[PDB]
């Protein structure tokens, strides 16, 4: 729409996204210390 | 055994072969009954009557059943009243195959997918001999039911939002009782008047404001709607003129 | 990297992204629930 | 080769996909692009179809069958000999219909005309592929398509439904039954009454839209309307076709059991389940 | 982007109908108007008209009818929340074998045959009716005879390859699992009905039907801006919506058909798909004991 | 407690009520003929 | 709380009522109807 | 809609749902003599 | 939140939380019902 | 409106309330009769 | 976040998103019921 | 619709926190009941 | 290469440049789940 | 050949070889992995 | 239809091509080291 209109929101869309990919990755790290999954020469445990 | 009737032959298997044979002669009829319309068929390019077909053309074509009418009047399919070769285009290739490239405004020049039926200059007659498509000044009795938006007054606009008129009537079929047309005049001209088709209307109920949106046509295109005569009463021809044209939109709604 | 949302539809590219994104999360979910491994509700043993 | 009206709406344009290559028409056929497509791809199908014929042991045109693979390829591509000529076919039937479907969305852009056609012809290109993918993926073989034969295909149909042992008790194939059965009743009585209100007898001047309103208006009580009927049928088809690709996603991909026995839902709600 | 799926604006007027001779009976309705039937079609309900020919269909209806429910009522001891449990597996069952076409015990198949009696002759009296309302109108009897067909395979079904076995213990009961039921047992009985061609036919023709009028139903809807709804109207003076509608079929099946012809394919699809089925029936059993064996016999299978 | 007549016309409310409760006393007659010690049709010894 | 019938007009109000009541009463007597310990009719023992 | 009215249902609408509840209860009180419908920890006896 | 009461009439917002509702509690009560221990009215023993 | 805004949610506040506070009686009913939490060995 | 409900009709944004957390929630409630262990209702043993 | 829906904005982050406040002690009181995590030995 | 978005339509090939990868993506990964050795979800081990 | 471009439109035969390109390698693809051989996946061994 | 749009956009194009070919190829090397996915002679040990 607006020219300027848009700076704006490319703001708060980059703040949306480091805040989604933040917690993301926070729940990816604790899955991995729960249980990782890339198994492996010989399998799982 | 039981069933049989020559050793392999048998009933159900007789019963069969008489189906085909009966759906064969039916699938003849139903052809035939096809080609009561735009038949015989002509050349392409010279338009002489020629076609490759074989020895079922003395059946391809049917005698010209006969329609009457509630006015005296008669209808005869086929017909072999066909168009004319010459119309307003010109072949891209001259292969027979090839399409055309319209020679004009295709919109008033009535080409392609603006090109109308010549059809007869009477309105459609209800029961009472009175014509059909009518606007509601002239039929008191008819209102438009409540729950729905009134389509009086409202902006008509077109997809790029230009506000092309304003509805000041809405023309209806009596034989069905249904909204034909809305009666739009010029925002551009006073002094002019056109008959948009309510199948080409969004109602736009559910928005800021009530506003008439068109999705084949700009506004522009509304100062070369095709014209009617009598203003309370439109034949066949004029309605299938401007209804091909609102629908021509959608092909070449910018240029050509 | 701010004209891409002056050629793009605001509202359409967030309703679109979230119903894709939420579509993408519940197929990875079930599908770990699917698995024996990471399947959080019957906990089988990792040995 | 022309109809008395068809050398009037000859005009180019209205083409997706070539520009001006293929807008042009062979005899009566518009080919366009998609119609290059569908030929490619039927000529292929057929081809392939015929040529699993030859290495079948019939040439009967009832008994020539394209088999899928076996479940124990899975989903996985299986060699032509067995079970990939199937899988080609169904490929190449896929992209005929969608070019046939969107052939005739050029030929509704060129007439000007709405696009319910291609829209209604989706609908049975969603049913095939139902058919052959959909179901096939979610139950995770492609051996639980049906096979390309006239009568094997039938065959495949009644295993199927003896599968859950009953399938009349498949509640979304009682309503895909329904609907069908009720358009094949609305067109009949569509049909009839057009054909009786052009067709009035010796005499007998064609009768208008209040006509037709008033018979079945004195005979059922209400009448739709010339132009709510064609709303009516179509909407009819296309659910009968989607509640029998819900029929059919829901046995094999989610119901697994006897369909008679799971209606004893009905027989134990609590209101009347006397024990 | 509009698409005449459903009316937006709808009109109301002061009811009217075609004339009719007053007759024995007046019409009678007391017309009303709806709102989902006229954003689907029309708005106006009724009047239904109810002549000589109506009411005795309908008393005969009635009575087959209330004799029906009555016996499935009965056949659960006359409890309303046991017949809520097994109403759709209750069944009015014909007749046994050793009776014959004779009058069975009205336990044993006596109230199946007279509500059986009372239904076809109610459904022969609402043909008449509609062959009688089509000509009172100054119309064509095709409805009459598309419903002709109808009753051909209902008569077929339940009446006239009885008569030709002798017996209405292989006859459909009057209930909804077990109509179904007897067409599960009908098939296996006597060899996978698959492998009955006038089945074959009769599918082909059902599956023509939903095709056909999904085809006709999208191309008038696809015409509706042109005036083709107005069929009859384009029947009688052709325009440009019907030239389209066939000039579309035509450039992408290579032929087409006319407003008027479309609805003749329409009417003989809807027609052969029972007159095919009630052949198909009335030959099973009495010529033909094995669909299986008769295709076996015949190519359609694989000779085991 | 008369005051009721001013809303509900009676001509309506009358019908309506009259098959309520015929519709009502069928339910009762049809569940007492079920069950088996208030069935007067058949009859069964109580003791 | 006597501000609803300023919305819900008495006649539909209290139409959608005895309906919705009495569907009820009738839900939870066949209810009870189907177990054995407050079936009033077959009247089976406690024990 | 005028308010008197509305006041005057509302008076004897509150009366009925009173008699109403009372005669429920009354009725739940005799059931309840008649059978309890709680069970305890061993069920029915 | 007095201000929610601008974005939805009371007339359809009532009626609706009132339908969901009941339907909502109707439910649970089935469920209670129907699976072995909150089932007020078949009553069996704990242990 | 604006002005019936005020006095409805005052009263919507006290019904929801009250429908709550019957509902958690209700609830701590059927929790004295039967908890629905079970323990470490199912339900005792 | 200031200027989202620009964009969305916060009334139709309110009831979207309550029917996804009434749809969700269920969705939740019932693949734990489904489960062995967090089957609060027809409850089985920790161990 | 550009300096009132602030309000609603505030109100609705409001309605946000307080949500998931009880949804979160929901939570807590459920794993502190039946935890939802399996160990390296599943349930024990 | 810099002149091949000079007359191809930049929203159009994006959208289905990101259409065609998820596509791609979505189908790779799911060809590697079937596989008995590189299913990283249960880990059938090599050797 | 030396302007073939003056009778194709260059967007339409890029796209088209772009699609028919990507389809035939995908089924060779597909048929090396329909092998025993070429399956680089399943990595079957050569002896 | 701005040919310096179209310039500016080419940077920004490259700019993510490479990064997500980086990405790809960075993932495609950590399969590898956790698994080759190209089989030898005797099949996979
Ligand atoms: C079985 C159980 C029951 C199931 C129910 C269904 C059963 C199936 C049957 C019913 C359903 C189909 C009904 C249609 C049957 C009749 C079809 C038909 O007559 O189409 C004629 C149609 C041409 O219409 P026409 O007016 O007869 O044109 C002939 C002209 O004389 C001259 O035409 P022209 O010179 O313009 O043609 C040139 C054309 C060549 O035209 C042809 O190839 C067709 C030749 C025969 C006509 O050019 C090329 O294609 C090359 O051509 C086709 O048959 C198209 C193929 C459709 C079938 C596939
Ligand atoms: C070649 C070898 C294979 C043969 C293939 C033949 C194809 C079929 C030809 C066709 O469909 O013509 C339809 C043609 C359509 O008539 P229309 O142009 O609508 O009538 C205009 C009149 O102004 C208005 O006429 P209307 O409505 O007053 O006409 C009523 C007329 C019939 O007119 C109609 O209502 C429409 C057509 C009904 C079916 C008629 C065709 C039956 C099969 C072909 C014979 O009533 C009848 O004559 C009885 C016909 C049905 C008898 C069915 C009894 C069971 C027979 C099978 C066992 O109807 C007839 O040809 C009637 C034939 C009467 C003799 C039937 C003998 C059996
Ligand atoms: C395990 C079962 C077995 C299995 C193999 C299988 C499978 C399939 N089949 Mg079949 N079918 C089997 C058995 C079998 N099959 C049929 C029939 C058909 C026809 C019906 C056409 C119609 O409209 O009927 C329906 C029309 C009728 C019955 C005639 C008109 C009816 C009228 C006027 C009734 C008027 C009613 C009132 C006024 C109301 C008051 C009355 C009361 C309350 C009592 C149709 C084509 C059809 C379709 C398919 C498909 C698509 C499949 C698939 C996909 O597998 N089947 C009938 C028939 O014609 O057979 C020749 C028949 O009798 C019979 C038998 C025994
Ligand atoms: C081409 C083949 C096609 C196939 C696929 C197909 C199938 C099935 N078509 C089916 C039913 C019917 N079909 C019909 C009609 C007959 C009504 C009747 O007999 O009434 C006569 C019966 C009765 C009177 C008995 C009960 C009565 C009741 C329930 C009312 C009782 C209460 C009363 C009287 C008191 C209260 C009221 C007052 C006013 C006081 C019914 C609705 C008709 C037609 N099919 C055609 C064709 C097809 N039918 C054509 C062309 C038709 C007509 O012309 C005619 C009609 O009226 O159509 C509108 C079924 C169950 C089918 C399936 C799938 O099994
Ligand atoms: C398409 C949908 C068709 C549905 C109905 C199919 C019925 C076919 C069943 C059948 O198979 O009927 C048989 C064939 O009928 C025949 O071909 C008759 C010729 C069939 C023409 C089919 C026309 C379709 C249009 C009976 O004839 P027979 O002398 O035994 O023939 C034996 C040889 O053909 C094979 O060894
Ligand atoms: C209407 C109400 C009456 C309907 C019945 C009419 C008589 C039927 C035959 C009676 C009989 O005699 O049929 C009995 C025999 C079976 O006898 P069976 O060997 O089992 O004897 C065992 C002991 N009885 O049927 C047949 O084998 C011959 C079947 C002939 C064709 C049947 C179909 C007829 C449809 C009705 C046509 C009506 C057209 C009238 C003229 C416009
Ligand atoms: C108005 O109703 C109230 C009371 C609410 C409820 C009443 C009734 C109810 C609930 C009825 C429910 C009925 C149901 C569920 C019916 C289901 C019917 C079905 C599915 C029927 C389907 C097929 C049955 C057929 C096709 C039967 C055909 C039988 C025929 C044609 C038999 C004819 C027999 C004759 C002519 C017998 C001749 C022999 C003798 C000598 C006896 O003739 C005089
Ligand atoms: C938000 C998106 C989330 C992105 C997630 C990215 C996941 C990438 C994780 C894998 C990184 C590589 O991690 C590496 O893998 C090898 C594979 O043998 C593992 O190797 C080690 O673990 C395996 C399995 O427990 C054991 O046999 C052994 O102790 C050792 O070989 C280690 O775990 C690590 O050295
Ligand atoms: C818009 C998205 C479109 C794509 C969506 C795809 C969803 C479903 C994708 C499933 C892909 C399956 O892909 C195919 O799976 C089968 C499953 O037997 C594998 O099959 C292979 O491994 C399995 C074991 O897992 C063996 O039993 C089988 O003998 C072997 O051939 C194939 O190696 C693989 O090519
Ligand atoms: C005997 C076994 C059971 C079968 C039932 C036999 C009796 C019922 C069918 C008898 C035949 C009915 O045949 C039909 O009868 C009615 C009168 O009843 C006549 O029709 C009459 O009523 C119609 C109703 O629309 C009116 O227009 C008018 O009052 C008159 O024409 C028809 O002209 C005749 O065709
Ligand atoms: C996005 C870009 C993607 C790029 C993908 C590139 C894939 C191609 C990589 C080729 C690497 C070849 O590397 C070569 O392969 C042979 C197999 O022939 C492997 O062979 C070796 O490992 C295999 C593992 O199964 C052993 O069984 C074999 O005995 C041993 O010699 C070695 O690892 C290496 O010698
Ligand atoms: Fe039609």
């Amino acid at each position: 729409i607006t020219e300027g209109e848009a700076k704006e929101f490319h703001k708060i869309f980059t703040s949306s996204i480091l805040v989604f990919f933040g917690v993301a990755a926070f729940a990816h790290l604790l899955v991995w210390i729960w249980r990782p999954w890339v198994p492996g020469p010989n399998g799982y445990s | 055994n039981k069933g049989d009737i020559t050793g392999y032959m048998d009933v159900a298997q007789v019963v069969l072969y008489a189906f085909w044979i009966f759906f064969a002669g039916l699938i003849i009829y139903l052809r035939r009954e096809d080609r009561r319309e735009g038949y015989p068929l002509e050349d392409a390019i010279s338009g002489k009557i020629n076609s490759l077909q074989g020895l079922g053309s003395v059946f391809s074509i049917a005698r010209p059943k006969i329609f009457k009418l509630k006015t005296g009047a008669t209808y005869a399919a086929p017909n072999f009243k066909r168009d004319a070769v010459a119309i307003k285009a010109t072949r891209t290739a001259p292969t027979a195959g090839a399409p055309f490239e319209p020679t004009g405004n295709p919109m008033t020049d009535a080409v392609g997918p603006a090109a109308y039926a010549l059809r007869d200059e009477l309105p459609d007659l209800t029961l009472g001999g009175q014509p059909a498509i009518v606007p509601l000044r002239v039929a008191p009795t008819f209102s438009v039911a409540a729950e729905d938006t009134d389509p009086r007054g409202l902006p008509v606009v077109d997809r790029k939002g230009a506000v092309a008129g304003k509805v000041t009537d809405l023309w209806i079929d009596r034989a069905s009782i249904a909204i034909r047309y809305l009666e739009v005049e010029l925002a551009a001209t006073p002094g002019r008047k056109v008959l948009l088709p309510f199948a080409a209307t969004r109602i736009n109920a559910k928005t800021k404001s009530k506003t008439v949106t068109v999705q084949s046509i700009l506004a522009r295109h509304f100062a070369n709607v095709p014209t009617i005569a009598k203003t309370d009463s439109i034949t066949r021809r004029e309605e299938d003129k401007v209804m091909a044209y609102y629908s021509s939109g959608y092909l070449y709604s910018d240029r050509v | 990297m701010w004209r891409i949302w002056q050629l793009f539809d605001p509202r359409q590219a967030l309703v679109g992204l979230a119903t894709f994104l939420f579509v993408l999360a519940l197929l990875i979910h079930f599908i770990l629930l699917s698995t024996e491994r990471f399947n959080w509700l019957e906990g089988a043993s990792t040995k | 080769a022309l109809l008395s009206f068809e050398r009037k709406y000859r005009v180019r344009g209205g083409t997706l996909i070539g520009g001006d290559l293929f807008d042009f028409w062979v005899g009566p056929f518009y080919v366009g692009f998609f119609g290059v497509t569908t030929l490619l791809f039927t000529v292929l199908g057929t081809a392939l179809i015929v040529w699993g014929a030859a290495l079948g042991p019939s040439w009967t045109f009832w008994q020539i069958s394209i088999n899928p693979p076996d479940v124990s390829y899975g989903l996985a591509m299986a060699p032509m000999a067995k079970g990939g000529l199937w899988q080609i076919i169904t490929f190449s039937a896929i992209g005929a219909f969608v070019s046939w479907a969107l052939r005739e969305v050029e030929i509704c852009r060129k007439l000007g005309i709405g696009y319910h056609i291609p829209f209604a012809f989706g609908f049975a290109i969603l049913a095939y592929v139902s058919l052959v993918v959909i179901r096939p993926v979610m139950m995770g073989a492609w051996g639980y398509g049906f096979p390309y034969g006239f009568m094997t295909h039938l065959d495949w149909v009644s295993n199927t439904g003896y599968q859950y042992a009953n399938f009349h008790y498949n509640p979304a194939h009682m309503l895909g039954i329904t609907l069908f059965f009720t358009t094949c009743l609305a067109l009949a009585l569509h049909g009839s009454l057009i054909l009786s209100a052009a067709n009035p007898g010796k005499g007998e001047v064609v009768k208008g839209p209040e006509h037709e309103n008033t018979y079945f208006q004195d005979t059922i009580g209400y009448s739709v309307g010339t132009l709510g009927i064609h709303r009516v049928g179509l909407i009819l088809a296309l659910s009968a076709v989607v509640w029998s690709i819900i029929c059919m996603i829901l046995s094999g991909p989610i119901y697994t059991g006897s369909w008679p026995d799971w209606w004893l839902w009905w027989q134990k709600l609590p209101f009347w389940n006397h024990g | 982007e509009y698409q005449n799926i459903l009316t937006g604006v709808q009109v109301r007027t002061a009811p009217h109908s075609a004339p009719i001779a007053k007759g024995i009976f007046p019409r009678l309705g007391k017309p009303g108007f709806s709102y989902w039937l006229g954003k689907i079609g029309d708005a106006q309900i009724g009047p239904i008209y109810l002549g000589t020919t109506g009411v005795l269909s309908l008393v005969f209806g009635f009575f087959a009818i209330e004799i029906i429910g009555f016996n499935l009522l009965a056949s659960v001891n006359w409890s309303p929340m046991e017949f809520g449990r097994q109403f759709f597996w209750l069944g009015l069952e014909p007749p046994a074998a050793e009776y014959g076409l004779g009058f069975a015990p009205l336990a044993e198949g006596g109230w199946w045959q007279i509500a059986g009696f009372f239904l076809t002759t109610s459904i022969l009296l609402w043909w008449v009716r509609m062959y009688r309302r089509a000509r009172a109108l100054k119309m064509g009897t095709h409805t009459a005879w598309a419903f002709a067909s109808a009753i051909f395979l209902f008569l077929s079904l339940g009446f006239i390859r009885p008569l030709l076995m002798g017996n209405f213990s292989e006859s459909v009961p009057f209930g909804i699992f077990p109509h179904l039921e007897w067409t599960n047992s009908f098939s296996l009985n006597y060899g996978n009905f698959f492998y009955n061609p006038f089945h074959m036919l009769s599918i082909a023709f059902l599956y023509g039907s939903a095709l056909l009028f999904a085809m006709h139903g999208a191309t008038i809807l696809a015409v509706s801006r042109l005036g083709g709804d107005r069929e009859v109207e384009q029947i009688t003076d052709r325009g440009t919506a019907a030239e389209r509608a066939a000039l579309f079929w035509r450039w992408t099946m290579g032929f087409n058909a006319t407003m008027e012809s479309i609805h003749r394919w329409a009417w003989w699809f809807a027609v052969l798909c029972t007159f095919t089925g009630a052949i198909g029936i009335l030959l099973t059993g009495t010529v033909v004991d094995n669909w299986f064996e008769w295709g076996v016999k015949h190519g359609l299978a694989p000779a085991p």
